[PDB]
This record gives C-alpha cells, sequence and structure tokens, in this order.
C-alpha cells in the first residue's frame, strides 16, 4: 500500500499483488478480529457444513439460516427460512446488523 | 495437578518403495482424580514426541463423571468394538481391582474401590475407550431424580 | 572537495537511512548560525548548499514581512519587490556575503546539527519501527542511579528513565545491571530521557504474562483486569472464548512454572490468577480467592458489595493490612465490604429497623405495613415515591387508591425534608448569611444545605474538595465562595 | 583521530594532526599603533591592505 | 540550612494539610516558610485547624511562617 511495489523486480512485484488480492478475499474481515469469535451467524447450513462441524468442536453457539435440505442438529439457534433468494438474505442480514448495533451500547 | 498417566507404547509400521518406515503410537490418559478424565492417542516418529502429542490432545478430551467417594454409582456395561468391560461399584472394594489399561483409567479418574473385568479382545486402546463411554453414561441419582419421580429421596430410599 | 560532499551525503544517507535533503537543510541552518556568530550585530542569514558540488553561498537574509519589527533581519514586501517582483510574504531577500571558511569551529557546529537531525530522523524512525517496544517490556542497561530516578541506556543514544514510584520497593540496581520494564509513556525530552519506563504499574504484569503465556500472545486468552500492590501481591482476571482451554491452568503452567517466572522477575511478588465472569457477584467470589465467600449482597445504587464470610475466613478475606479486599475491589471496580455472616444479618436487621422507623414516621403507616414494604424490598422514601405503580400493586394487600396515597405521602415526606431544612437554614439563613458569600443563588444554597452546610460558618469551614461534587460549582467558584465566607466570618 | 576529518566533514584539506596555531605576541608594554609599513618582494600577490 | 531543602511530606502533616500544600505547588520547607499566614488561608481546602497544625509543626523545628 506504500513502499516496495517497485524496488527490486517489477514482474515479481506483480507476483505479490497477485498474492495479495486472493488473500484479500479469503482472509477478508478476519484480520481485524484477532483470536476466536464468540458466535457465528450462518446463512446456509448445508453449504457451509464444515464450519458448523468446526465450531461445534469448540464452545461456539452458532446461528444458521437453515433450508429444508439440511440437518439442524449442530446448530443451537436454528432459524428456518429460504436462503437462495437475494431478497431473503437481505432480511436476515439487515436484521442481524441492526440488532447488533443495538447490542453494542 | 493433572496427574498424567502413560499406558502403552507401540511400534507400528508402513512400507514404501524404499523400505518400511516405523513410528510410535503411545496411548496415554490424564485425570484430575475427582471426576475429570481424558485420554488421547497421539503418534509420531519418536517416543518423546509421541507421548507429548498424546497428552496435548488428552487435555482437551476430558470428560466429567459423577461418582460417590472413590467408587461408582451402579453396575454398568461398557461395550466398544470387541471389548466388553464390566464394572461393579463394590462399595469399599479395598483398592481398584482391575486389569491393565483399566487400572490406569480408573485411578486417574479418582475411584479407589471398583471391581472390574474386561470381557473379549483385551486390546488396550479399545478397552480404554470402553470404560470411558461406560463411565460417562453412568448417572448420579441427582440426574435420575430430576427426570423421574422428582424426589431425590424415594428413588433410592 | 566537490566529490567529497557527495560521498559524505551518500555515506550518511545509507548509514542513518535519512533523506539527504533533511541533512542539507540542517547543515544550511548550522552554517547560517555559525555565520551569525561572526558578526557583532544581530543579522539574518540564509545559507544554500549546492546538492551536486557541495559548494555553498551565504546571504544576508531579509525575512519579507508586512510590518518590520527588526530592521536588521526584516524587510517590507514593498521594498523586497523593488529588488525582485517575484517575492512574497515569508520569502528571503539575499545580499552577497563572504561564506564562513569551513574551520574546525563550523565543522563542530555542522557535526552537532547532523547528530541532532539524526536524533529527530534515524532515532525517531527507530522508535516508530519499535512501536511494540513502546508499550512492551523494553530491556535497558543501568547507566546512572540517582535518589529519585534510574537512567537506562537502551542503545543507539536512546535513554530511558525509571522514576522512584515506577520501581519495586525492594529493588536495588547498580550501574551495569540489566533491567526490564514497560515503556508506558513517550514525551518530547529528546535531550535527556524522553522515555518513561515502569516496573510498578499493572501493565508490567500484563506484558510479562503476554511473553510467558503463548495463549495470551495468540489472543486465545484475554487479560480483562489487573490489580497490583507492587513487590507484594497482584491479581489478574483471565477469560477465554475457547471452551477447550482452561485460562487459569494456561497462565499457571506446568507446576506453576509460568506464574513463578513472572513472580521471580517481579522480585517474588505473589500473583493470584482468577477466572473472569460476566456476572459481577461470581467475578467478586473469584477475586476474593483464596477466601471462601458464604454470601454476597449487591447494592447497585452505591456501587458496593457486602461480602459475608465464615468467622474463620474473615482474616484471610481481608488479608494482611486489607491487601486482599483492596486488590479484589480494584480488580472488580466495586467497593467491597467484608464481614461475618452474623455481622451481615445484624446489619440487615439494623437497616430493616431504620427503614421501618423511617416509613412509620414519614408515611403515617403501622409497623406491620412498614415491615411488609421492607420485606418486598423497599428501603428508601425515594423508591416508594418514584417506582412504577405496577411493582407497588404486586404487593399483597395494596390497592390502586392505597398505592396513590402512599406515593403522595412519600413525595410530601421527601418535600418536607427539604422544606424543613430550607425553613431553618436553606431558603432563610443560607439564603441570607450564606448568600452573602460571592455567588450564592437560592439553588446552590439548597444544594449546600443538602450536604449539611446550612450557615455561612459551615461554608467557611469547608475545603474545595468537600464541595467538588456539587453540580454547577467549579473548584474556582467553590474557592471564591469559601474565601468570601471566611472574609465575613473570620475577618468581619 | 577520525574526528581530525571533522574539518573535511564541512570542508576538506588533508589531515588536522598538524598543529593549527596563530603567531600571537608577548607582554610588558602598552601603546597605540601609529604607523604600519608593508614591504612586498616583487612577484608576490599584494593583499587588500597592501 | 539543610532543613529548608527537605520536602513538605517530611513535616508529618495530616494527609489533608500535605495535599492542600501540594495543590499550591509548595514542595519544600523553604517554600512554606516564605508564605504568610494570610496567604495560606486563601489556599483551597485549607482550614483554621490545618493552619494551626502547620504552625505547631514549624515551631517544633524552630521555623516560622513569613521568613
Amino acid at each position: 500500500q506504500d513502499g516496495t511495489f517497485d524496488k527490486l523486480t517489477k514482474k515479481e512485484a506483480l507476483m505479490r499483488t497477485r498474492e495479495l488480492e486472493k488473500l484479500e478475499n479469503s482472509l477478508g474481515g478476519i484480520k481485524d478480529m484477532g483470536g476466536l469469535p464468540d458466535a457465528l451467524f450462518v446463512i446456509d447450513a448445508d453449504h457451509e457444513h464444515i464450519a458448523i462441524k468446526e465450531a461445534n468442536n469448540l464452545g461456539i453457539p452458532v446461528f444458521a439460516i437453515v433450508d429444508t435440505n439440511s440437518d439442524p442438529d449442530g446448530v443451537d439457534f436454528v432459524i428456518p427460512g429460504n436462503d437462495d433468494a437475494i431478497r431473503a438474505v437481505t432480511l436476515y442480514l439487515g436484521a442481524v446488523a441492526a440488532t447488533v448495533r443495538e447490542g453494542r451500547s | 495437578e493433572l496427574q498424567e498417566k502413560l499406558i502403552a507404547v507401540n511400534r507400528v509400521s508402513k512400507t514404501v518403495k524404499g523400505g518400511r518406515i516405523f513410528s510410535f503410537t503411545a496411548l496415554t490418559v490424564v485425570g484430575d482424580g475427582n471426576g475429570r478424565v481424558g485420554f488421547g492417542y497421539g503418534k509420531a516418529r519418536e517416543v518423546p514426541a509421541a507421548i507429548q502429542k498424546a497428552m496435548e490432545k488428552a487435555r482437551r478430551n476430558m470428560i466429567n463423571v459423577a461418582l460417590n467417594n472413590g467408587t461408582l454409582q451402579h453396575p454398568v456395561k461398557g461395550v466398544h468394538t470387541g471389548s466388553r468391560v464390566f464394572m461393579q461399584p463394590a462399595s469399599e472394594g479395598t483398592g481398584i481391582i482391575a486389569g491393565g489399561a483399566m487400572r490406569a483409567v480408573l485411578e486417574v479418574a479418582g475411584v479407589h474401590n471398583v471391581l472390574a473385568k474386561a470381557y473379549g479382545s483385551t486390546n488396550p486402546i479399545n478397552v480404554v475407550r470402553a470404560t470411558i463411554d461406560g463411565l460417562e453414561n453412568m448417572n448420579s441419582p441427582e440426574m435420575v431424580a430430576a427426570k423421574r419421580g422428582k424426589s431425590v429421596e424415594e428413588i433410592l430410599g | 572537495m566537490n566529490k567529497e560532499i557527495l560521498a559524505v551525503v551518500e555515506a550518511v544517507s545509507n548509514e542513518k537511512a535519512l533523506p539527504r535533503e533533511k541533512i542539507f537543510e540542517a547543515l544550511e541552518s548550522a552554517l547560517a548560525t555559525a555565520t551569525k556568530k561572526k558578526y557583532e550585530q544581530e543579522i539574518d542569514v540564509r545559507v544554500q548548499i549546492d546538492r551536486k558540488s557541495g559548494d555553498f553561498d551565504t546571504f544576508r537574509r531579509w525575512l519579507v514581512v508586512d510590518e518590520v519589527t527588526q530592521p536588521t533581519k526584516e524587510i517590507t514586501l514593498e521594498a523586497a519587490r523593488y529588488e525582485d517582483e517575484s517575492l512574497n510574504l515569508g520569502d528571503y531577500v539575499e545580499d552577497q556575503i563572504e561564506s564562513v571558511t569551513f574551520d574546525r569551529i563550523t565543522t563542530q557546529t555542522a557535526k552537532q546539527v547532523i547528530v541532532q537531525k539524526v536524533r529527530e530522523a534515524e532515532r525517531a524512525m527507530v522508535v516508530d519501527q519499535f512501536r511494540e517496544h513502546e508499550g512492551e517490556i523494553i530491556t535497558g542497561v543501568v547507566k546512572k542511579v540517582n535518589r529519585d530516578n534510574i537512567s537506562l541506556d537502551l542503545g543507539n543514544n536512546a535513554e530511558a528513565v525509571i522514576l522512584r514510584e515506577d520501581m519495586l520497593p525492594r529493588e536495588n540496581f547498580r550501574p551495569g545491571d540489566r533491567v526490564r520494564g514497560v515503556l508506558y509513556s513517550v514525551r518530547p525530552e529528546a535531550r535527556g530521557a524522553q522515555l518513561f519506563v515502569t516496573r510498578s504499574k499493572p501493565e508490567m504484569l500484563i506484558e510479562l504474562f503476554r511473553i510467558e503465556v503463548p495463549e495470551i500472545g495468540e489472543e486465545v486468552i484475554e487479560i480483562k483486569a489487573a490489580a497490583r500492590d507492587p513487590g507484594s501481591r497482584a491479581k489478574i482476571a483471565v477469560k477465554t472464548n475457547d471452551k477447550r482451554i482452561d485460562p487459569v491452568g494456561a497462565c499457571v503452567g506446568m507446576r506453576g512454572a509460568r506464574v513463578q517466572a513472572v513472580s521471580t522477575e517481579l522480585g517474588g511478588e505473589r500473583i493470584d490468577i482468577v477466572l473472569w465472569d460476566d456476572n459481577p457477584a461470581q467475578f467478586v467470589i473469584n477475586a476474593m480467592a483464596p477466601a471462601d465467600v458464604a454470601s454476597i449482597v449487591v447494592d447497585e445504587d452505591k456501587h458496593t458489595m457486602d461480602i459475608a464470610v465464615e468467622a474463620g475466613n474473615l482474616a484471610q478475606a481481608i488479608g494482611r493490612n486489607g491487601q486482599n479486599v483492596r486488590l479484589a475491589s480494584q480488580l472488580s471496580g466495586w467497593e467491597l465490604n467484608v464481614m461475618t455472616v452474623d455481622d451481615l444479618q445484624a446489619k440487615h436487621q439494623a437497616e430493616a429497623h431504620a427503614a421501618i422507623d423511617t416509613f412509620t414516621k414519614y408515611l403515617d403507616i403501622d409497623e406491620d405495613f412498614a415491615t411488609v414494604l421492607v420485606e418486598e424490598g423497599f428501603s428508601t422514601l425515594e423508591e416508594l415515591a418514584y417506582v412504577p405503580m405496577k411493582e407497588l400493586l404486586e404487593i399483597e394487600g395494596l390497592d390502586e387508591p392505597t398505592v396513590e396515597a402512599l406515593r403522595e405521602r412519600a413525595k410530601n415526606a421527601l418535600a418536607t425534608i427539604a422544606q424543613a431544612q430550607e425553613e431553618s437554614l436553606g431558603d432563610n439563613k443560607p439564603a441570607d448569611d450564606l448568600l452573602n458569600l460571592e455567588g450564592v443563588d437560592r439553588d446552590l444554597a439548597f444544594k449546600l444545605a443538602a450536604r449539611g452546610v446550612c450557615t455561612l460558618e459551615d461554608l467557611a469551614e469547608q475545603g474545595i474538595d468537600d464541595l467538588a461534587d456539587i453540580e454547577g460549582l467549579t473548584d474556582e467558584k467553590a474557592g471564591a465562595l469559601i474565601m468570601a465566607a471566611r472574609n465575613i466570618c473570620w475577618f468581619g | 583521530t577520525p574526528e581530525e576529518k571533522l574539518l573535511r566533514a564541512i570542508f576538506g584539506e588533508k589531515a588536522s594532526d598538524v598543529k593549527d596555531s596563530s603567531l600571537r605576541v608577548p607582554n610588558g608594554v602598552s601603546g597605540t599603533v601609529i604607523d604600519v609599513q608593508v614591504f612586498t618582494r616583487d612577484g608576490v600577490e599584494k593583499d587588500k591592505r597592501a | 540550612d539543610p532543613i529548608l531543602l527537605r520536602p513538605v511530606d517530611d513535616l508529618e502533616l495530616t494527609v489533608r494539610s500535605a495535599n492542600c500544600l501540594k495543590a499550591e505547588a509548595i514542595h519544600y520547607i523553604g517554600d512554606l516558610v516564605q508564605r504568610t499566614e494570610v496567604e495560606l488561608l486563601k489556599t483551597p481546602n485549607l482550614g483554621k485547624k490545618s493552619l494551626t497544625e502547620i504552625k505547631d509543626v514549624l515551631a517544633s523545628r524552630g521555623l516560622s511562617l513569613g521568613m
């Protein structure tokens, strides 16, 4: 973001900014956190089934928007509802954002 | 404090085009002596790193068991994959009279009086898994009272 | 000569990682100052060094200003523009002046200014790169021991200071000893010691645990609070989000090895490690360790907690000179009152009797009905006056008319409390004798009388500190009123 | 010393080990300088006071 | 006199009197001895009782206010 983006090798400087942006999305908003989370709000139980199995290895209460094809056993606070329509996801994301704003008093 | 306890090391192998490579597996167990106990398997290419990696997962694997005064609650079975451990509480049985790999897991759990004997293939890692599920389903009268009858007294007199 | 300037600029730029421009600006200022000292008159001087040759021209600078205060160093914009129309306010007019010969005098001045520029560039960038160290446990060598402070050498011409209050009470350092401490403040005393290092504050304990406990450095375990009596005893409160990790066991380590390493670095300070709880009562029970707590009563309004202990545990709960209760109170943020179970019951009986007497006296109710109000949790006339009508209607035997009458009586009792004080010395004597004190409105007189300051003599006896909590009274206004009261009472 | 090159740091020349020293005169008499003569062997650069 | 160079805390004053003197930047016994009784009575949190304590303590060391 400032400094060695030119200093030694221009092609290899394009390697690092090719390294950067793939790491930018995979490790997105996790770098601001540090340490383990306290809860975990999932929007699809079936698709992200690794994390629910991963979070239940530790002591993390999770929050899954579940569709009818998945299995609601590892999730603690199960939420039934559609999750493949875009307008459906903005309900749950808009609710979980505005409520946690009220919770950060 | 944690009172760690080793049971058995082993020399396992696997082969490649160059030859065969050994390693070591070492089943251990840890336990507080007052109702917490946990085992962990662990395996590595050298016995100091094998037993240390065994304990490090045994710390996270601890389970709570509810007992009375150094002995069990009731008789309880223990079946797991060719290892039928029997456990009888034996109120002041004057020592833990059990076989190998049960004498470890019962001691660090904190009991001192149980009579026990393993029926079947006396294999060490499969028999310490046999006592654990046999101990974690064994229930105190408190849990029995608060699901059934709803008096702590009359359920055992 | 010429190529030597370039070789010096390149050597210094590479060795001190400093912009060549900043070194030249400083050499120009150094040479200007050395030139000014050769003239008997106070002149203004600009020096310009050529960046390719190392040659330098010296001027009689004339700071272009709007109004000339110093005719020897300043020129008006109108006069400057007569020589060069391109000049603006803040520019310099020059005058062909003989450049000072670079003798060992100018050489020494140039060396001093370069060293000072390196302190504000190389050393400043080193401190910026060591952002962790500025906050973590820096290591220094004791250069000098004075009565009131210890000077540490950190290397690279950086000096730090440990103040006497920042040392442990039993530490004795000698010149040449290595000392660790937290860099808790960076000020601007470049010449001398700008760095302030502590060994006594709680941050030293936190950072020692961060280094000794990997799980704290990895943010798996968090230190929520630390309370410390330096060189004697500390308490730390630890939390983890990972249910597989015991945070107390991790900080203690195998057979206490980790906590003993921290204790040894702190001169044998005893460290208690407690589990942080989000419930204040459970957290205080944990903080009181090693004393067993029998019961806790929480007063949320006073931000206080009464802690009952068994009579055998009382001495352990208080600790030597109150050290255990004080460290628990500092760790929780609550005021902690440690008493026996029998003393807590006697206190509650005395409070219940005082509440019954207050309600019987002011509400014109019988003792039986006053007892019911106290058993339902009412202790003050304010609670009865202001609590939601629904809570008073939940009490067995209260109807809506009786609750309204009880609230009206409680409000009238509260009013009469202030009204009697006013009639005696509030809207009467405090609004006359104490009103004489410069700046004493009727509202302030009633606020003073609510603290028991009813007369002009009572106000003359106060300190500024006794009045500091009165809403609308600044320390200056309090001081003025106390002095006005003293002038009338003691010097009238 | 390496510091004998401090001169070089602002100027240059060779080394500073050479004893820098200005021929200063002794005491015992006051006075008022009334007349100064300067004689120059021919070829030598006349300075500004000559 | 080496007594003037001592801090005011060495006078064994009440915690109130010492904190009132520190609030007025009086650090040494030599600073205290120069102040008049009328000046000390203007200081914040300085009562007639604390002034009598300061006089009695200064008198025990052979010092007086206003030197």
